[PDB]
DNA sequence: GCTCTAGCAAAACGACTTGCACAACGA
DNA sequence: GTGCAAGTCGTTTTGCTAGAGCTACATGTTCACTGC
């Protein structure tokens, strides 16, 4: 249930959170034996209330006493609906509320306005993304066994070439387009491996074939996971690195990018070819995300870029 | 005017509602209308709707006062069909969807649980001493130990923690179950030097959490009690504690060395004990912000006293359990106790510790549910519906006033004064008020207490008949509390085994009548072994002396506080003739009222007269108690303002108040109204006032005028009774003399009260008539002066449904300088310049109900104000508020220096026949005893031991 | 859908809910709150579309599905103390309200960029604070001296004394060299406003209580009204995407300070008159809240709040 | 008391066709045929001022009694503006049923009869009527922004010239025959200026319901709305409808017509033409006219005018 | 802009109508709602009701 | 645990049937 | 003949009880044109 070992983030489902006798208690079908009792309550913990759960104001009081962030997310924890805002660590605020302020916003803003540094960040994002493609498509054979048998030499050549291109070109405007070309080739490779036939990527949900729908669902979950990552870091969604400065919710899409083609896309084609239900697809996606430590990776990346930007 | 009308009517009503509205507005929905209309027109519409409204009628009228705003004008009929803004619910179900049962407001239950469990794991460790073990195994001569086991335990605890340590350090070390080294034993500060080590509660020695546990362990048989009792030390009281406070004795150094000898080792070897303590410490450490709260926790009366309560109640119960093996390691060498019957080792030491800890935890979990599971009185017809005779109509005024502030009291607390005059059936009013304050929706629980030196069966039965209550509803507690003598007798008997907690909760000289269910008791697991206490708690309503509740605050030794304290913590309190106490007794009463407010009970004072200084002192006590209480129940942070109330023949009133100043100004206002209103009512009685110069009591001891007009102590009463019997009646006069004093046996007192209650053209048809200071709780009377309270209340006995006063009290005739010392609050510090006695016309409570050497009433006012309001009164400085303004309650100090029922003491009357040396309403002891033994189902001698008691002087 | 629901402009939704002793759940696709009524449990409707925020008090609980719906509609949820007290407070710590902001409804990206552009230089912040106060003063004058509703309700105030107080404070604001002096001026301004309000309302002598501990009706109403202001401020700052943390004035004794800084815009211009007015009428907390929300709706408090935030960000370029 | 609402403040006025007006469960209602079913509709009598009954409708005695108690005028009329009856030289636009169980005040009646039986005083009253008529039309067509917003563009200069000329014409008009000839001329003036003021081109005023164009139809229908409000005003004062001052010498119950003109030109004419421009249906035209009449508190003005003329004619 | 809504629906339709309107206004009667609302909101309301009318 | 769906039963609701009264109380 | 009232009786609406699943569907940017 520990959703991110890097963030001390826990997912609670099928239980009520209430305060009896001055201690926050979980009313669950397992009673005393539920693992929720092992939840450490400290300023380092952060909760994610899941499906079928409710919380009492008294609990909110006790958690605030202990300084524990709370957030509501849907099935499996991908769509993050609402959460507590996290503080910002600077010398002029200084409340004693015992809430672990986080300093990453200052680091982010310290460079966000300098375009050259912003570009350097974009490059760093894409380096990470490609290396996660090469990892999941080649190094690990779980997909191979599942049925996603694809050629390697063509994929390796394409990825090598795109990586070679990343280290070049002057502005965001090229990077976006280079990624788009890589995207197209990856789609073609996946369709060939899946024997799905010809594939064309419609957008704004105009597609009707299973592949398109499953891609949309997968991307929706990925966005939710990224939103969780940013919220844990406290960075507002508007300070995008690679998407346009006017794009509402740009940053989450920047962060979501580092898994779409690594983990969502193959599963979308696999499930479409296998003829799965939408529910089966959702469960498979969440299982893949859990297996890959996705949230932890996207946390590590954001921290790495912050430290590297100095 | 632009109206929208909506209907929520039912069945027949909605046909009528349609008939009305349809004439004033077009129908725009199945139950709605909307039109413009004149203001006068709307008023007429409202009147017509109200003219004929079923209970089913429900109509709401909305006004659109302009662009983008609307308002609610009025509702006709059942307002429950709408919320405040005039909305209507979408769905409703009788299913319990809210489930408010699941969680509770005991916002400190966990803290007390942790502290208690920690103490239990150490509470009886000191019994591991070689001296104690030798005492345990010795069946011969019993020896009193150098120190009680608990003090040894506390020193062990302090040694384990080590001086100067932070709470975290010792908690961490205890939690680390790897550690077993006993090298710290060398650090132990043996008390058996020539030099005495510093008190473990000193600033340098123990940190807050450790101090809390230390106090909780050392105070598990008797409160600490030293000699230093000044304010400067009382404010830091836990620190001054020392060995001498805790029953240290004189003995040879060898025995003290045996006390500090542990040849068999500490319980640290046992697997469970180490694991359980480590787990408890870990849980305590993981609790959020507990360490920072520690220092405030040490001074909190609520936390400490609840934990003490739970601690003994566990230790007492388990000590009575038979032994078992599954707990701990059966091969443990040390033991905890010796079986009383077989005189053999019973329980292993670790077995005892773990058992007490387990049971304490169970209690901690159980306690919040007690108020949910205990019996209650609900929907009693007598309380609810109105009274028919105007003589008592004011009682309905009071009931309505209480009903008007129910939920406010439920939140903030309540402090009401029933100030009404005698003879107005105050008992019913008090009962109705308390029943009103209960939640109508599960029922009431309250107690009626009075200041009688001891209570008889009759007064309880009278209450039962006045209230219309069954034997399963109202319980009665007879007699009074026992004295220290028997307790020390018993501890001499029992300390040989060390199970001092085995002393019964209620002294067996006490007894309780109640005819309800016992097995339903939520506390049966721990009180079924003493049916008396279980009955005391089970009864929805109980009547008793005030004496029976004091052990809550006055039980310096033994577990006698358990029962009454639980009673306070689960029921409300009524005090009646509370003012009848003597001055030295009020401080204890204030302590009781303070605790009553500390544990969430609600208080109702009842009397015909009540000095303002008295109520101010008590109120400030209750206010302080409630303020402490609200830190641990209900919604945190809410401000303290108690719901005060007043009741009277003329009026009833209530108001919230935050501090004494406003309260007194309100109380004085109510007094001003009462006395002014009383002066309108015609006088009912007329007072009047000796050729006695001799000094020999018999000769000087040795009606007709009254008849032609219209038709302080036991020993002098007996003397004059003998004199009258010798003299006889004068010419043309037949005298019937009914004697009823306080030293008659309870059996006889009950019979006499029964006869007097029954007997006092239609009058002459009664059988007996045709055939022919304890009174303060007729056509004419003769009174010896004692005080204004006695003067008026005795005067209240006259023509209730003409009085002559002796100019001086017999002790004044004897020339005693503070003549009124016994009856009144005269003292050598506070004397009168003389004892020779407008108020003569109207005998009203006025003079002492208000506060304004030559006026006894003035002296009494001064004594009250000095004793319980002033900070620096004359004479010794031990004012009342020290009880809650300091950590005093951690010791028996104030119970010692301001004792209850103080002074010369009785002995309950081993055959001692050698010491013995040989009318209307008279009673034969044998006849009544024989009858009542059958009514009671007892042997005659056993019945005598139950009701033949008298509180004679030794 | 997430769209077709956030169509009512947030600055024009006409509700703001305060709830106690109830459970906020979902029933038949609708978000409802249920209250125990003895006879039955009664379900009550909540129009999430026409709602700015929920404030949940004592003995109140909420379920996840309701959060999903409220987040979709862009409604704030706040857990608070009982009817005018902090949710949390111990020693010298206070946590007035714990806010659950929606995270799945992406918000504009410009005001945030301006705000964070200037928020990291104390002088620029100080200029922002000055603008906040000048707006507050302006609102005070307009509302007290130019509103017919408050006057007709019986809020007759001494124009001359108020004018000189405003001018004196405004000059001091200009003199303010740093934050501490600014806060002292805030304090002096505040109580002089209390003094004027009270004796203009026949209330007589008055004093402001500390940390929600007041006994008299005026203090209790003021403490309660503050939460309504907090709610409107929280939604005002959210709808522009500005995180609560980035305060300018009250930040260094409060979590999510910017809410309080914004709330001051409306704390005194409204609320303060209404509180004393209701106290005069002997009203009941339920009534005071109803009337207060009516005034806040009529004066378009949220719109003024939103405009001011836009302007001060705007003005910092 | 159903008659607490002052008549001039009452809300509604009803026109009904193809229905039966009856009592049902204490309510007064009218029933319409809706295909297989029949539907009952509610008449809020206490808040109405009068009823117009048209083609193919009938009433029952109980309903009449309830209406009388609430003091609601009742009227039978032809369908869609046609007279209830007409021979070649005879017209009966409406047959009125006035409550008689309730007792009107007296002072106004006594004043009216006091002055009604001599020519000169009637002449004076007629002059007062016409002067009020001019006052209202001027105020409505000039100082009301609602009509301007609705699209009633009118030439102020021509209006001023015509109104001033008419006002001059009333003074030293010798005999009522001249006076009514004059106001007929005034009507012609108003028809033309309004038509050219609403882009209706050339318009010719038809006569007693013979018109075919929408404008004539709507204005003929509006005549009855005016009749209804005038009749209730007259009854409220307690004057019998027969004591006319101008139109009595062709009409029956003339005074209702004479009072009606107070309304007709000022309020009906614009809405009629405006609706014709919008090509709106008849129901919408009536709804708008109704709504305007309430907006202007017109019934109140008719009452005030009668009171004032009574006073001024007293001396 | 200030609105008053009434529903004469029945059977399955009534439940759907309640599902929509309850999200835009407090309920004042068994079948009626009343609230202020902006013009754009009202347009959205009508569009939603039409989308699933019966 | 929370909410939705399907099936049931009770109650509320409105229309129909019949028998009959035939009303409305200051001057 | 019109309307009331008492009794019947077919829908229609609400809540209760089991039982079963566990959603919420694009997101490349900048800027010129369009409403109040």
């Amino acid at each position: 249930i520990l959703h991110s070992k890097r963030a001390n983030l826990y997912y609670l489902q099928h239980c009520r959170v209430l305060v009896n006798g001055g201690r926050v208690e979980y009313v669950t079908d397992e009673g005393r034996h539920s693992h929720y009792w092992n939840i450490p309550i400290a300023n380092t913990t952060s909760l994610l209330l899941g499906t079928g759960t409710s919380i009492t104001q008294a609990a909110m009081r006790e958690l605030a006493r202990a300084g524990v962030l709370v957030g509501f997310c849907g099935g499996g924890g991908t769509p993050l609906f609402s959460a507590n805002e996290v503080d910002v660590e600077v010398s002029w605020l200084t409340p004693q509320s015992e809430y672990r302020p986080t300093e990453y916003l200052q680091r982010w803003v310290g460079f966000w306005f300098d375009e050259e540094k912003r570009l350097v960040a974009a490059r760093h994002f894409q380096r990470a993304r490609l290396e996660r493609i090469r990892h999941s498509w080649l190094e690990d054979r779980v997909l191979r066994d599942a049925g996603f048998a694809v050629d390697a030499t063509a994929l390796a050549v394409a990825v090598e070439d795109s990586a070679r291109a990343l280290e070049q070109a002057p502005n965001h405007e090229h990077l976006l387009t280079e990624e788009a070309r890589l995207s197209k080739r990856l789609f073609k490779l996946a369709a060939q491996a899946t024997r799905y036939g010809e594939f064309v990527r419609a957008k704004r949900g105009s597609g009707g074939d299973p592949a398109n729908r499953f891609l949309d669902h997968g991307n929706y979950l990925a966005y939710g996971l990224a939103a969780t990552a940013t919220w844990v870091l406290g960075i507002p969604h508007g300070l995008a690195v690679l998407h346009g400065k006017t794009r509402r919710g740009g940053l989450v899409f920047d962060v979501a990018d580092l898994i779409k083609d690594s983990l969502i896309l193959p599963q979308a084609f696999l499930s479409a070819m296998r003829g799965d239900e939408e529910q089966d697809f959702r469960q498979a996606c969440l299982d893949n995300l859990s297996r890959a430590q996705a949230l932890d990776f996207m946390i590590d990346t954001l921290k790495d870029v912050a430290q590297r930007s100095t | 005017m632009n109206i929208l009308l909506v209907s929520q009517c039912e069945k027949r009503a909605l046909s009528e509602t349609r008939r009305i509205l349809d004439q004033f507005a077009e129908r725009r929905g199945e139950r709605t209308w909307q039109t413009p209309i004149t203001q006068a027109g709307l008023d007429t519409l409202r009147r017509l709707l109200k003219k004929s409204a079923r209970r089913n009628t429900a109509v709401a009228c909305h006004w659109i006062r302009g662009r983008d705003h609307s308002e609610l004008l009025w509702i006709v009929g059942d307002a429950s069909r709408f919320n405040a803004q005039g909305a209507v619910p979408t769905n409703r179900t009788c299913r319990d969807i809210l489930r408010k049962e699941d969680e509770n407001d005991w916002h400190s239950a966990e803290d007390i649980r942790l502290l208690t469990v920690m103490a239990a794991l150490f509470h009886d460790i000191g019994k591991a001493s070689q001296a104690f073990q030798a005492k345990l195994r010795n069946r011969g001569k019993p020896m009193a130990d150098a120190y009680r086991h608990e003090w040894v335990s506390l020193r062990l605890f302090e040694a384990f923690v080590g001086p100067g340590s932070s709470d975290e350090d010792w908690l961490r070390r205890l939690a680390d179950k790897r550690e077993t080294g006993d090298a710290w034993l060398s650090q132990l500060a043996r008390d058996d030097r020539q030099s005495a080590p510093p008190g473990p509660f000193q600033k340098s020695r123990l940190p807050p959490l450790a101090q809390a546990v230390g106090w909780l362990i050392v105070s598990h048989h008797r409160l600490p009690n030293g000699d230093h009792r000044g304010s400067a030390s009382l404010a830091r009281l836990p620190a001054p504690i020392q060995s001498q406070w805790c029953g240290a004795r004189d003995a040879d150094a060898k025995e003290k060395a045996a006390c500090w000898q542990f040849p068999h080792g500490l319980p640290f070897a046992s697997a469970h004990w180490r694991a359980r303590t480590a787990l408890c410490a870990q849980s305590m450490l993981e609790r959020p912000g507990l360490l920072a709260r520690g220092p405030a926790l040490l001074h909190d009366s609520y936390v400490m006293h609840v934990s003490r309560l739970i601690l003994m109640l566990a230790d007492h119960h388990y000590s009575s359990l038979p032994a078992d093996s599954r707990l701990g390691d059966p091969n443990f060498p040390l033991h905890a106790n010796t079986d009383r019957d077989s005189g053999k080792l019973k329980q292993r030491l670790d077995e005892h510790l773990l058992g007490v800890a387990l049971h304490s935890r169970k209690l901690a979990g159980t306690l919040p549910r007690l108020e949910r599971q205990l019996p209650r009185l609900a929907r009693h017809k007598g309380f609810t519906r109105r009274v028919e005779q105007p003589r008592f109509r004011w009682q309905d005024k009071a009931y309505d006033c209480a009903m008007a502030c129910r939920e406010q009291a439920m939140e903030h607390g309540f402090f009401g004064l029933n100030l009404a005059s005698t003879g107005c059936g105050k008992t019913l009013a008090n009962g109705r008020i308390l029943y009103a304050l209960a939640d109508p929706q599960r029922g009431a629980r309250f107690s009626i207490a009075l200041g009688l030196r001891s209570l008889t069966l009759q007064t309880g039965q009278a209450y039962r008949e006045r209230l219309g209550l069954g034997d399963d509803d109202l319980a009665i507690l007879v007699g009074g509390s026992a004295a220290r003598e028997l307790f020390e007798k018993q501890q001499e008997r029992l300390e040989r085994s060390g199970s001092e907690s085995a002393q019964e909760l209620l002294a067996e000289n006490s007894h309780v009548h109640f005819a309800g269910t016992l097995e339903d008791g939520p506390l049966r697991e721990w009180l079924g072994r003493n049916s008396a206490g279980n009955r005391l708690l089970q009864a929805p309503i109980l009547a008793c002396t005030i004496d029976h509740l004091m052990p809550a605050s006055e039980s310096l030794r033994g577990g006698h506080q358990i029962a009454p304290l639980l009673r306070l913590m689960t029921s409300d309190l009524v005090l009646d003739e509370v003012d009848d106490f003597d001055i030295d007794d009020l401080p204890a009463l204030s302590r009781l009222v303070h605790w009553a407010g500390l544990f969430g009970s609600r208080v109702l004072l009842s009397s015909a007269t009540l000095p303002p200084a008295l109520v101010q002192g008590l109120f400030e006590a209750y206010r302080s108690g409630r303020e402490i209480f609200q830190r641990h129940r209900g919604a945190p942070g809410r401000a303290t303002e108690i719901r005060c109330a007043w009741f009277d023949e003329f009026s009833s009133q209530s108001s919230a108040h935050g501090a004494v100043t406003s309260f007194s100004e309100a109380h004085a206002t109510f007094v001003a109204q009462r006395l002014a209103k009383l002066e309108q009512l015609p006088p009912r009685r007329q007072a009047q006032l000796v050729h006695a110069a001799g000094e020999a009591r018999p000769a000087l001891c040795r009606m007709a005028d009254l008849h032609r007009c219209h038709h302080a102590n036991i020993e002098p009463l007996i003397e004059l009774a003998q004199a009258i019997l010798a003299q006889g009646a004068p010419e043309g006069l037949h005298v019937h003399l009914c004697v009823y004093h306080s030293r008659h046996p309870l059996l006889v007192r009950s019979a006499i009260e029964r006869q007097l209650d029954e007997l006092l053209a239609a009058l002459f048809a009664r059988p007996t008539l045709a055939k022919a200071p304890v009174a303060e709780v007729y056509d004419w009377a003769i009174v010896e002066p004692s005080s204004m309270r006695s003067i008026i209340q005795l005067a209240g006995r006259i023509r209730r449904h003409n009085l002559y006063l002796l100019s001086r009290n017999i002790r004044s005739l004897e020339g005693q300088n503070p003549a009124f010392q016994r009856p009144g609050f005269e003292t050598p510090d506070f004397p009168l310049d003389s004892h020779d006695l407008a108020l003569l016309a109207r005998i009203d409570a006025s003079p002492r109900i208000v506060e304004p050497r030559s006026r006894l009433v003035d002296l009494e006012h001064r004594r009250l104000r000095a004793l319980m309001l002033a900070d620096d009164p004359p004479s010794s400085l031990l004012g009342v508020p020290l009880w809650w303004q300091t950590p005093a309650s951690l010791s028996g100090a104030l119970q010692t220096s301001q004792p209850f029922r103080a002074g010369a003491k009785e002995r309950c009357y081993s055959n001692q026949d050698n010491l013995l040396r040989n009318t209307w309403g008279t009673v034969n002891y044998r006849e009544e005893l024989v009858a009542m033994a059958g009514r009671e189902d007892l042997d005659l001698r056993q019945c005598a031991m139950r009701y033949g008691e008298v509180r004679l002087r030794e």
